[PDB]
């Protein structure tokens, strides 16, 4: 998977990739926040949708690009797009320096679809009741984290 | 950040993955159920803690358990919008 | 067509919602069944069924209101002392409400007349009947008969329209037709009809009673046949409202008939004007607000505002004969409409939220942060200002520094615009009185009135803040970005993000009900204390006035302790010492019950459902031990239901407490 | 063309009313009107009643049909449709027809204020008249906190003079000793105390947050802010004293 | 016209009638014509407030002035000016002086539109084609036509008051 | 107790009445922390922080 070249939102004023959206006060609060999340997708028709930050929007027949403060808003918009049979949408986290981190379809396959090479992280090999008693692990590595 | 743990009782519903609003969970191959897949939480640093995954889990007691850690909150686990911690 | 009106679904409870089709597996199913009963939008079938259900349910409720009117009319004809009240209204308390002699309940009926014992009604129906020229029992009989016929007609129409309307039905969507016919034929062509009714039946009758002929030669004069009296018989020139009728202590009914005629003419002319008037600006509102919930919210807000105008206009713009002196009636007519105004305003906010979640909102939701932020600031400003003038007065009076408090005899906050608002009424420089009772004297507004009006403004603004915050933040928020998918009413989104309890618009209504209740409890208390202190009361032949509260308002209402002592304690002596006293026993008991219910609400308000679920499971263990298995599995109330029950009990108990407190005192004093 | 829209009897719906329906209804919905759309009823009936079909109806069926069709007045005209098609275009283009709240409502001022800022996705860059107008921008920029070319002590002195002069009034009047023969030295002391308290708060802010927008290059961080706060304290003393001097002399 | 085109479609009985029955604008340059409008709008805006202030004072509402003079001042606005305490008048002049200073030196209006004292030109469009907006020219007419009426109205009030009471 | 401080003078129970009212205010003030729950206020705080 190749990460795109998502530029910082303060340096990409008036881009052709921006969908026609009404614009509201719900957008990311500049002058106080420098971490922005960007979601890009390619659509087939200019179908109206709803921005996660209030107000509606119309996609572009080609590429689309939106900027949001939180990853949750990008994921909400991604679910909304996927309901409209729009796959191939990618969500990036932009660092303050401009570093682009590729986040949502991390390995290129959506998390609800099994993909080889993944390993069960935070897996516990027993029923939930199999966890040790908190009283047993006092003042050990797992003092209050049985 | 919270602590989202997946237990062996998982039956590969994928409902927990679909219900997560911040892409914390994912499906990994396994061999402990007829679905040949179990959930995983590789990105719990983005877990807000909404516990929708627990609502969606149909096992007798949740195969996915979210442990809230309030003295641990980060900007991602709090869903901060007006304020950046980076 | 009607062959599909079958009883086969009566036994099948929960048929209307497809979420209840799985059967009553748990007790939550029962509450959901009751919750979705009137939610026609989410119920099964197409949109035409929604229209049929809405219209037929409106007709059924109209039949219910007609049945209630018929019951009041029959009580007045056959269970009342309306005869002696007609003969002498200033010495007989209205009563169309008896109590059976069971369990000693006989102690509730009290002496209203030498031949009648019963519960003093404060609905004002007797004054309405007298203003409606109703003198004989036959007239009330036929009023009750017509109301029963209307009940049957509306019930049959509600039954019919469930099948007369079809998938092609569209008459409800024709908003131009609805507005035009409503406006003209009802507000114009029925207002003039009532003007005709008054000109031809009141002026022939009410002047005859005021002329001292309560005899009216029985039917020889009362039964019309009085075309030698002239329509404007006793207008006495002057201006409508400047000079009241000295006998009945009200505006002359000829002026009321002229008012109705002119208002009907005005409404007809406005209907004609609407063919070409100002438009193309409310047009976005015109196209975007064609939906059930939005029009419901608009109508609820409008009707509630009209209710509060009625509450303020029924008391010191006396229209009804012998009603200004009937102080309990005046108090009830003000306060009941005040409460209805508050409740219907809250409902308007709720349905605005519902419309936002179902339909698509308008432009004002995009700068919602400045709106609901300056609202926050104004609420904080007028809360930290209005209330604290009370806290400042209280603290400095406790410290013994009365010259530093906000009073008339101290630093005084003059009500500048109200004192310069002599425009309203503009009556002559004196008072009006009928019989030992004050009809109306101008409320001299001072510092205390200024402070309490600012308290009213603050409470109104906070309730509006809650309502508008629920409405504007319904679809999404910086906190949760997919609130639209969560629906209209939900407990929360989870303990994450610090905690997301009560983000739904339903929970915003839940808080707004508390704040509206707190808002107009102060309105009720302000009215109840101000009228007693400064308007109502006895008289002295030397033109001196002895009010009921002896002018406590201007000297005590400047401090919270004054409200506690001179209103909630001294004026509660009537209700608290009301045991074994014939008329006011139920009011003392209902005072106690209102306290009990209000405190009972706190169990639902303060607790969560998980504790109750665990307790229910512990009890279910004992039930399963003895082979007593409820297959409708016992589940604790849902979070939203717990909040709803708590709010309902809270408001009901508090309203009952005030209700008893005001009514018992006014019945004792009168 | 579309089959059911041809030769439709005038009795079913009039010609002008049908044209108004077709104009109001979007073009793509003519072939298969959706449902609950007047055009759906027109199709469902014109395919049953017409020249080659059932030419008569029962009086009640025709009465119900006449109450399902539009009554020629509930349909938007061409100018209203233009109003909507252009209002929505403005709203989606990021421009707002400027309106001002009034007595439970708003008056349209007939102005197109471009709404979305330079960063269209930024929530705080939506430009409004009171913050992004020429007068608002030049007023905010010319404040003592923002004025170009002012040394930090000058900003502090100006702000302090304003605060100290204003703060005397609330105490010397309507104060605990408002009626005493002095009644103003008490107000002077209280105003100086308020100035000192807010200056201490500013020192806390500058020693904890340490704003660096007033520091000159190569200086101890927050030194400019601390200098501004100290000179605000000095200016507050001066303004309070000047207000007291004016009150006593005049 | 050439230069009077910068203030075109903004006066006359009907909106597009350059009245000028004295040649006061011909031969004058574009900046002078813009400055002439800046004088017109400023006079009219003050005249509108002057007429409103005259009527709220000639009806009996002079609170600040009844509460400062400790007596109801005369309804006649010209005579009420004399009764108004000299401290009040001097503060009134100073407040307008601060406003006139504020608009001119610190927050100057542009030189192409010297009447934009609030400065809408940086957020306004004024050149789009929407109907439910872009009626800014019409609201310019209503400001000018109302203000021009207020100018002759307030002079009539002062002239009649100072002569025929 | 209620007669402690009034528009007739004060007693040595003035502190008692003032503390009575203050404790009523404290008791009622905790109702909102018990009835109204977090999310409403979190949105309110987000709006204030926006300001
Ligand atoms: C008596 C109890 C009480 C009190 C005092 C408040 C107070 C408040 N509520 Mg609240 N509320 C309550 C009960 C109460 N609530 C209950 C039972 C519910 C039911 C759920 C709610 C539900 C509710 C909602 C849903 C909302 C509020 C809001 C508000 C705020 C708006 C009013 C305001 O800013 O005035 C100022 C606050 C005061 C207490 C006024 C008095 C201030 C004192 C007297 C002056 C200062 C004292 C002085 C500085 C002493 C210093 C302290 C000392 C240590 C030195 C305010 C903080 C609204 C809000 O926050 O919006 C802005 C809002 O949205 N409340
Ligand atoms: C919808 C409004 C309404 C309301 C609130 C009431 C309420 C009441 N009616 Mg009533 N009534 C109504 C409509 C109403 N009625 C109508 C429309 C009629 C005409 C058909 C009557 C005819 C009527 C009579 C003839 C009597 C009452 C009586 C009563 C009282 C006792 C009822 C009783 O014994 O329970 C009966 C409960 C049931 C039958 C269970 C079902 C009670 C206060 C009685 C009363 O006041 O006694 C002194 C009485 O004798 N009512
Ligand atoms: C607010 C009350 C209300 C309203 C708006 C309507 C409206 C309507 N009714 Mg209706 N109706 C009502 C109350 C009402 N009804 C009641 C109370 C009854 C019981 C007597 C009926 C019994 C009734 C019948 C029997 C019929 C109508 C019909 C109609 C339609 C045409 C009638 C007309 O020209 O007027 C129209 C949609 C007629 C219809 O559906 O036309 C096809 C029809 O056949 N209504
Ligand atoms: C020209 C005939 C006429 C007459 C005799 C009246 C007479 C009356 N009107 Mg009225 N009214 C009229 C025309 C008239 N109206 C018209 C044309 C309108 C439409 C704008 C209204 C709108 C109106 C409202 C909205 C109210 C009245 C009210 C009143 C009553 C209070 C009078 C008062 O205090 O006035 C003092 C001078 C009185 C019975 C009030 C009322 O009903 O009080 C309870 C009230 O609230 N009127
Ligand atoms: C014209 C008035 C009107 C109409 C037509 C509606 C219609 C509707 N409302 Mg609504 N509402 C109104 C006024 C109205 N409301 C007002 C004034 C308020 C403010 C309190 C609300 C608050 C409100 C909320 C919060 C909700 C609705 C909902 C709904 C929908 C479903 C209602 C349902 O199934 O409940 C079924 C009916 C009941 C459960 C009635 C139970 C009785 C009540 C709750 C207690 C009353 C106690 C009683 C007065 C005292 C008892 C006496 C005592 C001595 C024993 C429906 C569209 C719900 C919805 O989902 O909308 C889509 C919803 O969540 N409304
Ligand atoms: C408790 C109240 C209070 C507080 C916290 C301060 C705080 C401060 N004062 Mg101060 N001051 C006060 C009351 C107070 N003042 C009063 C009542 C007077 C009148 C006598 C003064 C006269 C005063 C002078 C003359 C000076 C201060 C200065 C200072 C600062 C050292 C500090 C910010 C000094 C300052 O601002 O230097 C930076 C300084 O020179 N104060
Ligand atoms: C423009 C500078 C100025 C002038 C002309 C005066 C003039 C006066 N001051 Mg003064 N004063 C000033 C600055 C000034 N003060 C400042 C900056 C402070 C703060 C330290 C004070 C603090 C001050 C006090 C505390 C007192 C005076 C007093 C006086 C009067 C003797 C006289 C009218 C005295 C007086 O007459 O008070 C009634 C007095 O008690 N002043
Ligand atoms: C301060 C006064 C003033 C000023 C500077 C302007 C300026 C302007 N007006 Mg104008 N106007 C005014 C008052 C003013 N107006 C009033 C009160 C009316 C109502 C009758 C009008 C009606 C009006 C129309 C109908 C039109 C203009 C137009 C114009 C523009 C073209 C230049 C012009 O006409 O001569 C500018 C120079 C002057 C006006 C000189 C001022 C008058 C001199 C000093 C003599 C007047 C003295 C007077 C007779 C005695 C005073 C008392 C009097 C009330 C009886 C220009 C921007 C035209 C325009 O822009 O349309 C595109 C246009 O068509 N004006
Ligand atoms: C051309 C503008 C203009 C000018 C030069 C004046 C000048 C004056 N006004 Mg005035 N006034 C105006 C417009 C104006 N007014 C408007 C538009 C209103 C309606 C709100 C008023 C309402 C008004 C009142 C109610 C009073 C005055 C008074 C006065 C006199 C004392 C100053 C004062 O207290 O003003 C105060 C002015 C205001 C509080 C109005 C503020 C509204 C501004 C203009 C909005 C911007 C002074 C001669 C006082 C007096 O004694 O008159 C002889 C007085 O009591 N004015
Ligand atoms: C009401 C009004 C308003 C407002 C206003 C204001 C805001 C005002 C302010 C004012 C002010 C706020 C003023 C102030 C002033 C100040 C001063 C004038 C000061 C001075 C000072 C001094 C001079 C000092 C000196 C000194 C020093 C510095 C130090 C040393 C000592 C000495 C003393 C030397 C508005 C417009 C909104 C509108 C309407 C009207
Ligand atoms: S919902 Fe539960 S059982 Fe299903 S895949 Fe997720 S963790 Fe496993």
């Amino acid at each position: 998977v190749v990460a795109e070249a998502i530029p910082r939102p303060e340096d990409l004023l008036d881009s052709p990739k921006f969908p026609m959206f009404e614009g509201s006060t719900g957008g990311y609060m500049s002058r106080s926040t420098r971490e922005r999340h960007a979601i890009t997708w390619t659509a087939k028709g200019q179908a109206k949708f709803e921005m996660p930050t209030g107000g509606f929007a119309i996609m572009n027949q080609g590429e689309n690009l939106c900027y949001f403060r939180k990853k949750e808003q990008c994921i909400a918009l991604g679910k909304q797009l996927r309901k409209m049979k729009i796959e191939n949408y990618k969500i990036y986290r932009l660092k303050k320096d401009g570093t682009v981190i590729f986040m949502h379809p991390a390995d290129g396959v959506f998390p609800e679809k099994v993909n080889k090479g993944r390993v069960q992280v935070n897996g516990r090999p027993f029923t939930i009741r199999g966890n040790p008693q908190q009283s047993e692990l006092k003042f050990t590595k797992y003092q209050g984290k049985g | 950040s919270h602590a989202v743990k997946i237990y062996d009782t998982c039956i590969g519903c994928t409902l927990c993955v679909r219900a997560c609003p911040t892409d914390v969970l994912e499906m990994v191959p396994a061999s402990i159920n007829a679905a040949k897949q179990v959930a995983s939480s590789p990105r719990v640093e983005d877990c807000v803690g909404c516990k929708r995954c627990e609502t969606a889990c149909p096992t007798d007691f949740l195969s996915i358990r979210v442990y809230l850690q309030d003295n641990e909150e980060t900007q991602y686990s709090l869903g901060l919008d007006l304020v950046d911690w980076s | 067509i009607f062959r599909y009106i079958n009883t086969t679904l009566w036994a099948k409870a929960g048929h209307f919602n497809k979420a209840l089709s799985k059967g009553a597996k748990t007790t939550t199913w029962i509450w959901n069944l009751h919750d979705y009963a009137h939610d026609f939008d989410i119920q099964q079938r197409s949109t035409g069924l929604i229209a049929r259900k809405v219209f037929s349910s409106n007709l059924a409720h109209l039949s219910l209101v007609f049945f209630w009117i018929s019951g009041m009319h029959l009580h007045g004809a056959y269970l009342s002392n309306y005869d002696i009240w007609l003969k002498d209204p200033k010495s007989i308390t209205p009563s169309s409400h008896l109590a059976y002699s069971l369990i000693g309940q006989d102690i509730l009926n009290s002496y209203t007349s030498e031949y009648f014992s019963g519960i003093t009604i404060t609905s004002g129906f007797f004054q309405l009947y007298r203003s409606e020229g109703i003198i004989t029992q036959s007239q009330l009989k036929y009023a009750c008969a017509t109301s029963l016929i209307a009940t049957l007609i509306c019930l049959s129409g509600s039954y019919l329209h469930m099948q007369l309307m079809s998938k092609f039905t569209s008459f409800y969507k024709k908003f131009q037709s609805l507005s035009q016919d409503h406006l003209i034929i009802i507000f114009g062509s029925r207002s003039t009809s009532l003007s005709a009714h008054q000109i031809h039946k009141m002026l022939p009758a009410n002047p005859l009673l005021d002329s001292g002929i309560s005899k009216p030669s029985i039917l020889q004069v009362i039964s019309n046949s009085l075309s030698y009296t002239l329509a404007l018989f006793s207008t006495n020139l002057s201006s409508t409202g400047k000079l009241l009728n000295p006998s009945t202590r009200s505006v002359f009914l000829s002026q009321v008939a002229a008012h109705h005629k002119t208002t009907g003419v005005v409404f007809i002319t406005l209907g004609l004007i609407r063919f070409l008037t100002m438009y193309k600006s409310q047009f976005s509102i015109l196209t975007s607000y064609i939906d059930y919930h939005i029009v419901l919210s608009i109508n609820l807000a409008l009707i509630a505002s009209l209710s509060i105008i009625v509450a303020d206009h029924l008391t010191r713009t006396p229209i009804y004969p012998h009603k200004s002196t009937s102080y309990p009636t005046i108090l009830c007519l003000s306060i009941h409409h005040a409460w209805l105004s508050g409740f219907l305003i809250i409902g308007s906010g709720a349905h605005a939220s519902i419309f936002n979640l179902l339909g698509s909102p308008t432009s004002e939701i995009r700068h919602r942060d400045p709106i609901y932020s300056h609202l926050i600031w104004v609420c904080i400003a007028i809360g930290l200002h209005s209330f604290s003038l009370y806290c400042h007065n209280d603290t400095l009076e406790a410290l013994g520094r009365p010259e530093d408090i906000f009073h008339d005899n101290s630093i005084q906050l003059k009500a500048i615009f109200a004192k310069q608002s002599f425009l309203r009424a503009e009556l002559q420089p004196d008072i009006e009185m009928l019989d030992k009772k004050i009809i109306r004297i101008t409320q001299e507004l001072g510092t205390a009135d200024f402070i309490v009006h600012h308290i009213h403004a603050f409470t109104i603004h906070v309730t509006l803040l809650i309502l508008s915050k629920g409405v504007l933040y319904a679809r999404n928020s910086r906190f949760v970005s997919d609130k639209l998918e969560l629906g209209f009413t939900y407990p929360c989104d989870g303990p994450g993000r610090g905690g997301t309890c009560q983000i739904s618009p339903w929970d915003h209504l839940f808080s707004a009900v508390f704040w509206m209740y707190n808002c107009l409890n102060v309105v009720t208390f302000h009215y109840f204390w101000k009228m007693q202190s400064d308007v109502w009361g006895f008289v002295s032949i030397q033109k001196h006035i002895s009010h009921y509260s002896q002018g406590d308002f201007s000297v005590n209402s400047i401090t919270i302790n004054g409200w506690l002592r001179n209103l909630l304690w001294s004026e509660a002596s009537q209700v608290i010492q009301s045991y074994a006293l014939s008329s006011i026993c139920p009011y003392g008991f209902i005072f106690l019950i209102g306290h009990f219910i209000w405190a009972f609400s706190l169990m639902f308000l303060f607790s969560g459902r998980a504790y109750w679920q665990e307790l229910i499971e512990s009890i279910l263990w004992s039930h399963h031990k003895l082979k007593i298995i409820p297959h409708i599995q016992p589940r604790a109330l849902s979070i939203s239901q717990g909040r709803a029950v708590g709010f309902i009990h809270y408001t009901l108990g508090g309203i009952g407490s005030t209700w008893a407190f005001i009514i018992s005192r006014l019945l004792v004093l009168t | 063309k579309i089959a059911y829209l041809q030769d439709i009897p005038r009795t079913i719906v009039e010609k002008d009313a049908l044209e108004l329906i077709l104009k109001n209804t979007p073009k793509e919905q003519w072939e298969n009107p959706p449902e609950d759309s007047y055009l759906y009823t027109v199709k469902a009936f014109a395919e049953m009643y017409g020249p080659g079909k059932a030419t008569k109806m029962g009086w009640w069926d025709y009465y119900r049909l006449k109450m399902d069709m539009p009554d020629t007045t509930r349909l938007s005209s061409e100018r209203e449709l233009q109003e909507i098609e252009e209002y929505e275009k403005l709203m989606m283009s990021g421009k707002v027809p400027f309106a001002v709240p009034g007595p439970s409502g708003y008056f349209f001022t007939g102005f197109v204020t471009q709404w979305k800022g330079k960063e269209p996705f930024a929530g705080d860059q939506v430009i409004t008249l009171t913050e992004n107008g020429l007068f608002a921008k030049q007023f905010l920029s010319a404040l003592a906190f923002y004025r170009e070319g002012l040394k930090p002590w000058q900003r502090g002195l100006e702000i302090g003079m304003a605060h100290g002069y204003f703060l005397i009034g609330p105490f010397t009047s309507l104060g605990p000793l408002r009626n005493t023969p002095e009644a103003a030295t008490v107000g002077l002391l209280c105003g100086c105390a308020i100035v000192g308290i807010v200056s201490i708060g500013g020192l806390i802010f500058g020693s904890t947050i340490k704003p660096t927008r007033f520091d000159k290059d190569g200086d101890k961080p927050g030194a400019g802010f601390i200098e501004m706060i100290n000179w605000h304290a000095v200016g507050g003393l001066g303004g309070a004293g000047f207000a007291h001097a004016l009150i006593t002399v005049f | 016209r050439e230069a009077p085109k910068v203030l075109a479609g903004t006066g006359g009985p009907l909106p597009e009638s350059f009245w000028d029955p004295a040649g006061f604008t011909n031969n004058k340059t574009d900046e002078e014509l813009l400055f002439y409008r800046a004088a017109e709008l400023k006079h009219g805006r003050i005249a509108m407030a002057a007429v409103v202030g005259w009527f709220t004072n000639a009806s009996g509402f002079h609170y600040l002035g009844d509460l400062w003079l400790k007596k109801p001042a005369s309804d006649n606005p010209i005579e009420a000016f004399n009764q108004l305490s000299l401290l009040g008048v001097f503060q009134m002049v100073f407040f307008i002086g601060c406003l006139e200073w504020l608009t001119t030196v610190p927050c100057p209006p542009p030189k192409d539109a010297p009447w934009d004292v609030i400065g809408m030109s940086d957020v306004l469009e004024e050149d789009t084609d929407e109907n439910p907006m872009a009626e800014y020219k019409k609201i310019q007419m209503q400001e000018l036509n109302n203000s021009r009426l207020a100018m002759v109205a307030i002079i009539g009030l002062i002239v009649q008051a100072t002569t025929t009471g | 107790l209620i007669h402690g401080y009034s528009t007739l003078g004060a007693n040595d129970l003035s502190v008692q009445s003032w503390s009575f009212l203050l404790t009523h205010l404290a008791w009622a003030s905790g109702f909102m922390f018990l009835i109204s729950w977090r999310g409403y206020w979190q949105e309110l705080i987000d709006i204030i922080l926006y300001i």
